[PDB]
């Protein structure tokens, strides 16, 4: 029972430039270890969606070094260093701490 | 000489319902099962077969883990030549038995406060299990003499029913967690010694 | 090469039953906790079920708490979603995902990462 939000809702990036995107809760995720459970996940429009990033921070296995995670407390970001012709579609925001496990509505970056 | 992956059985987080008890198998480690006799929260150490503090001395082929979490008064039911909804219907026990049952209660995480829905027993079959016979089936059970189809009604029942267990129930309904070691001899090599 | 095969849709009518199955090929499959994700037809993603690495569920989403039943069976390395009282409001594909850190690698066991995705199915009730 947490409810979390993004933002922007939909904002349009141009090949070349970094991009920021922010992941709010309702409860601070900071778990007992010190580790926020925050995961960010990419839905490519048309195929399975993929994992971008795990525990906060950690990138992800296979993934190239452009995407950067950021943030702690009920804030956390994700900003891609550059931005190419392969980075459109939705993100997401999935929690990983008081079960049930929750999605964002989904940020949708296009061209 | 591995220490037996016996911590990931007592201390998991989550534990099978017991209609669908699951199967640890044990091999090639050492097993100090006194790290488990040396604590108290293992208060019920029902044993048949063997002598604990005798067999740390002695060595099997295989050893298996069964767990699974079920009420406070129907840990009884977990021993050989026993009847009820566990022993017939869920995990049933062979009469000749040689290995242990560990119980303790674990009213601090099986519990919760909306009630929980995480556990289910079965509780209509139309037979007695086997010894470690497992049945995860969820088809009508049909006491009637007309077809079910698949869907609840008179005569017509959904087997598994979950159990409330709440942090006020009492003692006889508050949750437990149930670890059963077997030791099997065979040809094989025995790979599980102390 | 590691595959997560779904199998189970079909147009069926509201109130009756369905036996979704997810199987895994290529893995230790008693190594890592699978989830069972919606995805409703033309929106956001939405967590359902899950199951951890020892068979003990890990709760059902809010609004579906009541119907689904989730079910392992690690000799046979398969997955399955028993679905009851199936409404209109049901309609979507399913992917059963997979967890990335193994149990006890390193506080409390792993359950977030949902790295592998298998192409769901397309389950739908109508009349
Ligand atoms: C489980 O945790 C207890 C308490 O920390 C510890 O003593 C034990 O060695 C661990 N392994 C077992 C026996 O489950």
């Amino acid at each position: 029972d947490i409810v979390m939000t993004q933002s922007p809702l939909s904002l349009p990036v141009t090949p070349g430039e970094p991009a920021s995107i922010s992941c709010r809760s309702s409860q601070s995720l900071l778990h007992s270890n010190g580790y926020n459970y925050l995961d960010w996940y990419l839905q490519k429009p048309g195929q399975s969606p993929q994992l971008l990033i795990y525990l906060g921070s950690n990138r992800a296995s296979g993934v190239p070094d452009r995407f950067s995670g950021s943030g702690s407390g009920t804030d956390f970001t994700l900003k891609i260093s550059r931005v190419e012709a392969e980075d459109v579609g939705v993100y997401y925001c999935m929690q990983a701490l008081q079960t049930p496990f929750t999605f964002g509505p989904g940020t949708k970056v296009d061209i | 000489t591995n220490l037996c992956p016996f911590d990931e059985v007592f201390n998991a987080t989550r534990f099978a319902s017991v209609y669908a008890w699951n199967r640890k198998r044990i091999s090639n480690c050492v097993a100090d099962y006194s790290v488990l006799y040396n604590l108290a929260p293992f208060f019920t150490f029902k044993c048949y077969g063997v002598s604990p503090t005798k067999l740390n001395d002695l060595c099997f082929t295989n050893v298996y883990a069964d767990s699974f979490v079920i009420r406070g008064d129907e840990v009884r039911q977990i021993a050989p030549g026993q009847t009820g909804n566990i022993a017939d219907y869920n995990y049933k026990l062979p009469d000749d038995f040689t290995g242990c049952v560990i119980a303790w209660n674990s009213n601090k995480l099986d519990s919760k406060v909306s009630g929980n829905y995480n556990y289910l027993y079965r509780l209509f079959r139309k037979s007695n299990l086997k010894p470690f016979e497992r049945d995860i089936s969820t088809e009508i059970y049909q006491a009637g003499n007309k077809p079910c189809n698949g869907v609840a009604g008179f005569n017509c029942y959904f087997p598994l029913r979950s159990y409330s267990f709440r942090p006020t129930y009492g003692v006889g309904h508050q949750p437990y967690r149930v670890v059963v070691l077997s030791f099997e001899l065979l040809h094989a090599p025995a790979t599980v010694c102390g | 090469q590691v595959q997560l095969l779904e199998s189970g849709g079909g147009l069926v009518q509201p109130g009756r039953s369905l036996r979704l199955s997810c199987a895994a090929s290529g893995f230790t499959f008693d190594d890592y906790a699978m989830h069972w994700v919606r995805q409703a037809p033309g929106k956001g993603l939405e967590w359902v079920s899950g199951v951890s690495w020892n068979s003990g569920t890990i709760g059902y989403a809010d609004s579906v708490k009541g119907r689904f039943t989730i079910s392992r069976d690690n000799a046979k390395n398969s997955l399955y979603l028993h679905m009851r009282s199936l409404r209109a409001e049901d309609t979507a594909l399913y992917y059963c995902a997979k967890a990335v850190e193994m149990v006890r690698g390193l506080g409390a066991d792993p359950e977030y990462g949902m790295d592998v995705w298998g192409q769901g199915t397309t389950v739908t009730v109508s009349s």
